[PDB]
């Protein structure tokens, strides 16, 4: 008569990793590092809006392409390649700090800033901007002398924002051609922009010069922004050149932004995610994406991290 | 026709249990598992796993760009702590499970031994050991003397004089 | 009004160290610690504690302005950064105090054996377990006897005799 | 006759997590993340300025607040909420790098620079610098024309630094509120200075134009630094709208800087600071504040991490 | 002139192996070491040693520069990082060194025991324990017994009788 | 008759750390802390170029110091103190940026830009470019106006990138020691340069002012770059103070840069360096340099930490 004590054992047996061994077999293991992608961006729960071809610095100026967005609202904000800031050729100074800032706003409320003119023409427009016909950026005023080589009037416009949160306020600056085209359009002499807030204070002076046609254009707008703080005033000093806002942004509240070239997705709900789509995993490591966003497993280089769910395996002596 | 415990060799015939019982008696022989070791030893292991499913509350947002990328050397600064990053977490990631992985193996191998000496100590002085996890019962153990090892009712002192006897000669 | 060792209950009543002694003879019962297993413990356990105080020399400043914040772009990445720091250090706080905390348990666990075989080999063959981490002595134990095992000064020859008697019959 | 081995235990046990187990019962545990509080800034040992209503910075341009601090010298610094670098409206060009500089400078050693004028007034003051009466700057010369409206002369000033350790110069360009304030100041035409060393350049042209009211005015002064090596020379040159330095200054020592907003005490002994005060603690890790300086425990995202210092406790079988 | 196994003292004599057989037989004192055991222990070492060898693949590049220091703003930032995750490493070390060396050591002592319980399982009831880590054999052991023992063809079924009767009386 | 068990130990014990305890011996360890410096560059493999009184920015622009790495080829670059980018006084604007470009660049590709000009003076040279008598930068035209204080032209030249790999392109903003000089040079009025590509926008004033002489000359050339995309036109409009390429440069590889005052040796092998040599190691750390580069263990505080490859070490009974 005899009793043994043993424990299961199987011919199905995993290697997986220790202090010593390497390829130790154990009876069980699962998978730490998730590889497991979903080629969607899962928006379930979350109020989605996808740019497309609108920039999302777009969304504040007003390119044709952005013309859905000027107040738009969202929880998840996606990017898109082709999506475009601009219709006439330029670009934003401190660029990214201004998407990273609108990723995270909820989306913008405008509000007129109710400057007014005289003396000067506002219907500044191009052949770039073409909305039924030519045209210009929705929220922004291209301002003229009135005629033609006809000096344009030093002017001083101010704005207060009387509200709770900080307004975004934009800007630009047209650099044209050649000082020929810059003269038939804001006059002859220098021409100068100064910008003046409570906590700001910078300048700006156009550079007329050739450059290479982009959009069938050799000229140049470049746009400028500040945050201005409650209660706080920006003044604006210029004689040309200058591209005047005609509303500022306020910021809704909070989203996340991600840039992407992958479907939508509304019946999936995720928390994770990366230009090529979703990661949904209990998982706490990735071998994905490094620069994933959201709420995700730590990225990692390894493929794959076994851990053992059971002893080791030991095979019965035949 | 010997049966055998751990100590060279588990079973692949176990197969309601992780730990379990052998035995080899007139009625022939039989296996079954036991409860409260292999419960033990899976409370242990998918404590483990809710431990390592506990997920981060810290979300974290775009830093880059991967249409216009940034200025170069502020672009640098920021791959070079990323990548600095990636390698901790990868180390920590390789150095976690290979704790885990030897700590999972080891209290396994505490619960077959907890076992074999809390069996030892039931059968006291009416059984020897035979070198490869089983126990040479030195008195009669039918089926239902077997069952009672199992559940622990195994009451030496009612076979004692009868094992003595045949443990010394 | 059986007395019982470790395996299922502590001792409430064991207040002058860690691990001891519990006996019953002619002469009652009487409970004392044994100071080479409980300091080893405690050596131990303040070993890791010591070695959790060792202070760094590394000094840090100040990054950035809380009364005037300092640029978007430098900002956001400063602060991704130190998120991203202070993720990997509660991660390693969490793993650490879980590591040696299961070490803690699993070295007072050992102890514990340690102590009971011990024991084991100074009664040698006058005595037997009962499953409850006690040893049956089966010869007269008197306190002063009692005292001897405590000690390591308890020779099994001088009752082996009487011992093995009662222990075959 | 009996013997049994036991171990101790108690009714009084408390939970720790382990690999396998939550809420594991041992006999006793005790805390490894730091989250007692110390409200005030504990100074014994170290020599502390408080430097209140004079912001950092001003202890170089030398404001009336900082007209303490001029030369100050310190082991801990201390900067205030209410603190400012200015009396007349403006701000630094790269300032939080130059905080950072004096943050751990053991304070400052002032030094003249001998520049001498001629053809021009040196007395510029204003009302926003009230010391007695109108004022300005104390490191800082405000030059102009002469009379009003007269030509400021084109002039040229330089400094050597004949020390052993580099020599910290700062500069001002004052911006007026109109093209005709800036030209009674000083003069007509365009306005050019330029700062010259040996491993610097730079250039800086004035933009005079309408800005929010700053203490009742609506020009600003914006300052520029420059660290000047050992034997080095800056070589000044400008024809107006120029803030002139008077003396340089040369850091004493090492320092570590911080910024609070509770008392100080020089009764208590600290090393690791906060916003909020001192944390004093062997343990490991702290849960007060992230962004923590000096000598600190981690900061960790839990509020509590019980380290057991005792076995499990297994209840006596009643 | 006795002899000593573990528990209190090694053995600085024995330098053909790990682990180890002493033995006093009529023929005298004799020494040889255990081959499996002192493999195990060997194996389990370079495991530890290889893997601590797995080089990283990561290139890192400069990030500064130590001829024309860089703006201090970035400057800063950039030693912040650095000497943060100096500390990172400087952790991760210490902890995976001393956690090794935990480990190394108490396989070490298991090797130790499981080599004593499997002599212990081999010799049955014709030993005792004498709590020196050594075992009493009760019959006679010439060299080429001892040597049975340590390769494991020891049979206690031919000295059972013998060793039973000098274990009685 | 007796049979014991044992294990070997040693007098020659060596102390490790644990968990619990400090100094426990043990009888065998080895260190996991690299502290052995080969005080060489072991280049063997690798081509290696050693810049020596070179800078590598100058191998763009072509002092006289590196006419031999105007199209240098490596897997391997080292930069010396020595080495000076610069022949006529100056330096680059986000000079780092552009080193850090270069050290991995594998080494550069010149190509003739193919601009001609008309009207003016390209012969531009200083004493501070001695080669064999007086020049410049062998990569740049240093262009003036024709006789002395004539007019400097207008002018328009491009360039596009027929190439598959981006353009590295360099410019030069020369600023003279007096408005007389930049009269002399290039004629009376205001001068302004205006690059244009089709991702880059920038503009160009001259600050001519007088500053430390360096090399005998208080005159700065300060240099400016961007890269151009394959297809992509850059646009040079100027009128003076402009210093012109001649040559673009394209990246031949993949290589790696280092800082170094130490011989080379093409005999040793290696793979992870700092400024004072090569750390060839398997160790995981190392406690030589921080800042060291390549492929390496990862750098740790401590001089020492001993990993136990034996048994604890317990002394026999004597
Ligand atoms: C092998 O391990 C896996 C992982 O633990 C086990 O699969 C789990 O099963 C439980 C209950 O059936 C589920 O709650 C888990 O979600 C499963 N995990 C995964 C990753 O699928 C599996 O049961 C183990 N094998 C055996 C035979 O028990
Ligand atoms: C429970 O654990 C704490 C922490 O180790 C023990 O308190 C320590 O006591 C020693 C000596 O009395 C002091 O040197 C430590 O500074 C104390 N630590 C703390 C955090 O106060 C306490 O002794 C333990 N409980 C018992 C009953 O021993
Ligand atoms: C002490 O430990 C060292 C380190 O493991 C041992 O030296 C190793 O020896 C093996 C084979 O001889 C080599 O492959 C390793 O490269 C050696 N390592 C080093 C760092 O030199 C040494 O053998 C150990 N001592 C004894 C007595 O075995
Ligand atoms: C708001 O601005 C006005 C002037 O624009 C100022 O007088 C006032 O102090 C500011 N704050 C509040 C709360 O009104
Ligand atoms: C950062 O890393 C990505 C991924 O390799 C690379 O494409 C990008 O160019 C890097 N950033 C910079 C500024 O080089
Ligand atoms: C950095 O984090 C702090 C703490 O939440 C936040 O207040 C601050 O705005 C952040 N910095 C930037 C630039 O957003
Ligand atoms: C100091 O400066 C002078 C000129 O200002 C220069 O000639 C000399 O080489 C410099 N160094 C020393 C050590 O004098
Ligand atoms: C970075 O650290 C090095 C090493 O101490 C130091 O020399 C250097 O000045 C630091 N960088 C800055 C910008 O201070
Ligand atoms: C190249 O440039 C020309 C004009 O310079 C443009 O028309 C063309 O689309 C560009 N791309 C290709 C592939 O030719």
């Amino acid at each position: 008569d005899k009793i043994c004590l043993g424990h299961h054992a199987v011919s199905n047996g995993t290697k997986v990793n220790t202090l010593t061994e390497r390829g130790v077999e154990v009876v069980n293991a699962t998978e730490t590092v998730e590889r497991t992608n979903i080629p969607r961006i899962c928006s379930k729960g979350k109020r989605t809006v996808d740019l497309g071809q609108c920039g999302l610095l777009g969304t504040i100026t007003g390119p044709p392409q952005c013309d859905q967005f000027l107040e738009f609202s969202a929880d998840l904000i996606i990017e898109r390649r082709e999506g475009s800031d601009v219709c006439y050729p330029g670009k934003f100074v401190n660029e990214e700090a201004l998407r990273q800032i609108l990723r995270e706003s909820g989306g913008i409320d405008k509000e007129a800033m109710g400057f007014t003119y005289s003396g000067i023409r506002t219907n500044g427009a191009t052949s770039a901007c073409r909305r039924s016909g030519s045209s210009f950026y929705a929220e922004m005023k291209w301002l003229l002398s009135n005629t033609d080589n006809a000096a344009f009037p030093q002017m001083t416009k101010s704005y207060k924002n009387t509200r709770k949160s900080p307004a975004l306020i934009v800007w630009g600056i047209h650099h044209s051609v050649s000082t020929a085209e810059q003269t038939k359009l804001y006059g002859s002499g220098n021409k100068l922009v100064t910008v003046g807030s409570s906590n700001y204070q910078q300048s700006f002076v156009p550079s007329p010069g050739a450059r290479p046609q982009v959009n069938g254009l050799s000229g140049r707008i470049d746009f400028h922004w500040l945050m201005l703080n409650p209660n706080d005033t920006v003044t604006f000093s210029f004689n040309g050149a200058f591209i005047a806002p005609d509303r500022a942004s306020f910021l809704r509240g909070k989203s996340m932004g991600i840039q992407s070239g992958v479907q939508v997705d509304a019946n999936c709900e995720g928390d994770c995610y990366h230009s090529g789509g979703t990661i949904i995993s209990n998982l706490p490591f990735q071998n994905i994406d490094s620069r994933a966003v959201g709420k995700c497993p730590r990225y990692v280089k390894q493929r794959s991290l076994l851990l053992a769910t059971g002893m080791k395996n030991v095979p019965e002596i035949p | 026709g010997a049966i055998a415990g751990f100590i060279e060799n588990g079973w692949e015939g176990l197969i309601d249990g992780w730990y379990g019982f052998r035995h080899q008696n007139a009625q022939g022989e039989g296996t079954a598992a036991d409860y409260k070791s292999t419960q033990s030893a899976i409370d242990q292991i998918t404590g483990k796993l809710n431990r390592l499913i506990e997920k981060t509350n810290q979300q974290f947002e775009l830093i880059d760009n991967e249409f216009n990328e940034v200025e170069k050397q502020i672009g640098n600064v920021i791959n070079w702590t990323r990548d600095s990053i990636t390698e901790v977490w990868s180390y920590n990631a390789e150095l976690l499970v290979a704790m885990e992985n030897q700590h999972t193996i080891d209290l396994a191998d505490s619960e077959m031994d907890k076992l074999y000496e809390r069996v030892k100590r039931q059968l006291r002085e009416n059984a020897e050991e035979d070198g490869t996890g089983c126990f040479e019962i030195f008195h009669k153990c039918d089926d239902d003397c077997m069952a009672s090892i199992r559940n622990n009712t195994y009451d030496h002192s009612k076979y004692r004089e009868e094992a003595m006897q045949n443990r010394i000669q």
